[PDB]
């Protein structure tokens, strides 16, 4: 998801 | 809100389509990280991670052995 992205 | 509301629906529903063609209606995650990205390229990074803490679910308070760490490890009295 989003959040895990950097 | 309801004037700002008016002023940007174009804006809502438009970022609504962005939502529903991108991540397929994720308005919440996408318009979380734009306010991350822009409230950090502001270089005010307190109230960021202080919102990001706060929406995460980051507990305020916190244990009492940490309590009794840091009056042990800076030798205060009980009174003070």
């Amino acid at each position: 998801h989003l959040l895990s992205l950097t | 809100r309801r004037a700002q509301k008016h002023r940007l629906r174009e804006l809502k529903i438009q970022v609504k389509e962005f939502a529903d063609k991108e991540e397929g209606g994720d308005v919440k995650a996408v318009c979380l990280t734009l306010f991350l990205l822009a409230l950090r390229a502001r270089n005010e990074h307190r109230q960021a991670d202080e919102l990001e803490a706060i929406m995460q679910g980051r507990g305020s308070g916190l244990q009492p052995a940490v309590c009794l760490a840091i009056r042990v490890n800076t030798f205060l009295s009980c009174s003070q």
